[PDB]
RNA sequence: ACAGGAUAACCGCUGAAAGCAUCUAAGCGGGAAACCUCUUCCAAGACCAGGCUUCUCACCCUCUAGGAGGGAUAAGGCCCCC
RNA sequence: AUGGUUUGGCACCUCGAUGUCGGCUCGUCGCAUCCUGGGGCUGGAGCAGGUCCCAAGGGUUGGGCUGUUCGCCCAUUAAAGCGGCACGCGAGCUGGGUUUAGAACGUCGUGAGACAGUUCGGUCUCUAUCCGCCGCGCGCGUCAGAAGCUUGAGGAAACCUGUC
RNA sequence: GGGGAUAAGCUCCGUGCGUCGAGAGGGAAACAGCCCAGAUCGCCGGCUAAGGCCCCUAAGCGUGUGCUAAGUGGAAAAGGAUGUGCAGUCGCGAAGACAACACUGGUCAAGUGA
């Protein structure tokens, strides 16, 4: 029958993605694919056999159009009139990592498995990360030509 | 911003030089000893920690005794933190330094912070000042109940209904210090400060005035 | 698809090349090869590449 | 477009430094720094000028080309001789004079009015009724001139206040 | 409340396309009880479940020695009591 | 052209039950702004207005008459806003009006009787299962067991105005 | 086609018109009546229909030539409007065109107007 991963089959590797001057949606989709484990031939929707992803230079990220000042990030507290909105500009200048985190999180499934997969994403506004001990492999977003 | 820990003693009456009456609350701004310095390079924020009250050394548990010994001072009953703005402000305190009442001056404006009295389980009439319904003209057993609660058929969050009341930290702003008695370490603060007699309060320079 | 993109080819181009090359192995065993024996899958990718036209977008 | 194609002459005695798009100029009146838009490059022509070269003819670049040229011209003429704005009052009882570095007017308000002099500009008052400001950057001079102009609401009836020459 | 930031209507500065002009398409400023801070309070079940410290910092037995189970303790806590 | 806030039209929804108006108590939202805030032109001299853009943070009175909403009036006020939400809210209250049985007047009917005509009187049931909401605990978790002091992501509250 | 205000998820007729009723499966987010297609049962085989191929979500961040700056795409009218692409005309013009400094003269320097 079809191959199925066992207890000790999954192996993880660490990729670090430099978000300087990268389109937000492109980087978000690439990181979501990496987290999901879609690039592995051993992929299985049941298991989170993905890889850990580190995103540095989150504040240098690229947003096209005039979305920097016209795209809103919404949140409701639950109390009446508890709706708060921030454009990507102030969100970037206050919590730079949150824009990338939200974008990446929106593109991966909303199950409990998605919640477990989210644990494997680390983003940083600076040019450096504290995960040098794992020796992440630099990752570049290429396109397979057909 | 200066600050000190004190105890509410009670309220009394005094007269100023225009013969007007001033109702003053007496606060025992007792001696405080600085126990710890919070620094940005270590804790991420600048603040100073003060100890107040007298307690028997056989009453303090071992962790607290160890902390006080590491500070280098004998244990006190109460410990609290004063949050400053920057390192230049916290440079003037050092561990073991004693603060007494005279850091304040006559006529200064202060911010007293205390824990309000407990009122227990209180109805909306008392907890929120709801106007009642009629006591006559046919009203049937609704003399004190809230009434309506008011498409989705849902009681929205924040409903001002009955519940426990009191026992919350309260700050009263822009109180004037009528007199600073240095002999007894007593502040005479014009007005009413939160909490019961014998409770802990924090006296700080006003943030507004 | 995952194993083919590991060999720098898309799934659809791979399927077209496999069809043109005449190999009659199905998707179940293609996945079995991709999981179990990567060498065979790589060889199949090469033969599909050979069987493809020189300009796939040509009319 | 049309104006941009003409290189602006650079006087010999004024130093021009080009660092990619960061352009800095040291003149007798002082120094000013300008940043050029990215679709256009500027190279100092060896004949004592700078070249405003636009390589594209799409709307953004074609509109920015002449703007960049005239901005560079303004920068060089402001670093060479500077810029001067002349001002005055109309009406009666309106007095103006310079108090050190800061400007004080008595337009008739119940309080004295002071204006703070920013960097790069200086106030000249040779008469209570008329006076002037001068600087090395045209934009700042214009902004401060308008600010001082604002001290009275417009008078279509009597014309009491301040107006340019 | 004071003060700061970004703004609305609006007032502007510096100017192109469009040799002039144009508060504008490049830019730069002012501008409100609205917005973000600022004041008061809750808040790490904030599952990214945080931080600074301080205290205890050890003793058995069983199955089979892989892990587990049981017992007795320290710092401390609770019950009973006022 | 908008809206379904007014009367409508349809009868898709319920007749093995979806309370009908006002009032009280408690809300929440919109801005098509009544006051307060910033503006502009004035057929704006100043005062004061006219009209218009931005602006929803807070505030927006007490009585007489009527069951009333509506409305008129009396005193004020900075102002006495317009609307949505089963024309909000009766397992929260009222029962004055409407809407049973008693009785009378006018009118219609030979008569029993009748009148989107009037008048007086006339039972408003329930121990909260679930969601929701206000408070309070128990258990477990946060990679040994504890204890002090805390940062705060994130929320909540408050925001009025006059005279001199 | 009639009635109604050619308004209704209004009502009434005709139709070798359809579907549902009595019809699963795939698509349209969900969605009796729309689109594809009529389920005898099993298969861890293959090709396709409608609809689709950045991630959710299977398959294209496909190839070539152009357009859009409005997040248009991803709701709507009378009407208003120096946006822009293409094509067609005409007016004026190196005898120097337009601007700048009603109609005329000098500088200037190619396009300038509907």
């Amino acid at each position: 029958p079809t191959y199925t991963p066992k207890a000790g089959d999954t192996t993880r590797s660490w990729y670090v993605i430099d978000a300087s001057d990268v389109v937000l949606g492109r980087l978000a989709s690439a990181a979501a694919t990496l987290l999901r484990g879609k690039h592995k031939p051993t992929f299985t929707p049941n298991v989170d056999g993905g890889d850990f992803v580190i995103v540095i230079n989150a504040d240098k990220i690229a947003v096209s159009g005039d979305k920097l000042t016209k795209k809103f990030a919404y949140r409701h507290s639950g109390y009446p009139g508890g709706l708060r909105k921030r454009t990507i500009g102030e969100l970037l200048e206050k919590h730079p990592t949150r824009v990338v985190e939200n974008a990446i999180i929106g593109m991966l499934p909303h199950n409990k498995l998605g919640r477990q997969i989210q644990k494997k994403l680390k983003v940083y506004a600076g040019p450096d990360h504290p995960h040098a001990a794992q020796q992440p492999i630099p990752f570049e977003i290429k396109q397979v030509a057909q | 911003r200066k600050g000190i820990l004190g105890t509410k003693l009670g309220m009394t009456q005094v007269f100023d030089e225009n013969n007007k009456v001033v109702p003053v609350t007496v606060v025992k701004a007792g001696p405080n000893v600085v126990t710890r310095i919070r620094t940005t390079e270590r804790d991420g924020y600048s603040a100073v920690q003060l100890a107040y009250g007298e307690i028997s050394p056989r009453k303090v548990i071992k962790p607290v005794a160890g902390q006080f010994a590491a500070a280098g001072v004998n244990p006190r009953r109460h410990v609290a933190e004063l949050r400053l703005d920057d390192e230049a402000a916290v440079a003037e305190y050092e561990v073991g330094q004693e603060l007494t009442a005279e850091i304040f001056s006559d006529g200064a404006y202060v911010d007293v912070t205390g824990t309000s009295k407990g009122k227990g389980f209180a109805g909306t009439m008392k907890r929120h000042g709801f106007r009642g319904q009629g006591a006559a003209h046919g009203a049937q057993a609704v003399h004190r109940r809230p009434g309506s609660i008011g498409t989705p058929g849902r009681v929205f969050k924040g409903t001002r209904m009955s519940g426990r009341m009191g026992n919350d930290r309260v700050t009263t702003q822009n109180l004037k210090v009528h007199k600073v008695d240095a002999e007894n370490g007593v502040l005479l603060i014009k007005g009413a400060i939160p909490g019961r007699n014998g409770g802990l309060v924090v006296v700080r320079s006003a943030i507004k005035r | 698809n995952a194993a083919a993109r590991a060999n720098d080819i898309t799934y659809n181009r791979l399927i077209q090349g496999l069809k043109a090359a005449g190999v009659e192995v199905d998707r179940k065993n293609l996945a079995e090869l991709a999981v179990s024996d990567p060498a065979a899958f790589t060889a199949l990718v090469d033969v599909a590449r050979a069987a493809l036209p020189e300009d796939v977008n040509a009319p | 477009s049309r104006i941009g194609k003409q290189p602006v002459p650079v006087p010999s005695g004024v130093d021009v430094t080009i660092n990619g798009q960061n352009l800095s100029v040291k003149g007798p009146k002082g120094t000013l720094t300008l940043d050029v838009a990215e679709p256009i490059s500027v190279s100092r022509a060896e004949d004592g000028a700078i070249v405003v070269t636009r390589p594209d003819d799409e709307r953004r670049s074609r509109s920015l080309h002449g703007l960049s040229r005239t901005l560079i011209a303004n920068l060089v003429t402001g670093v060479t001789e500077g810029y001067t704005q002349k001002m005055e009052i109309f009406g009666v009882g309106y007095r103006v004079q310079l108090k050190g570095q800061n400007l004080e007017f008595a337009l008739g308000y119940s309080h004295p009015v002071l204006i703070e002099a920013p960097e790069g500009i200086t106030f000249a008052v040779e008469s209570p009724t008329k006076f002037s400001v001068s600087g090395i950057d045209k934009q700042k001079v214009g902004q401060i001139s308008a600010v001082i102009r604002r001290l009275r609401r417009p008078d279509p009836y009597k014309g009491k206040g301040v107006r340019y020459e």
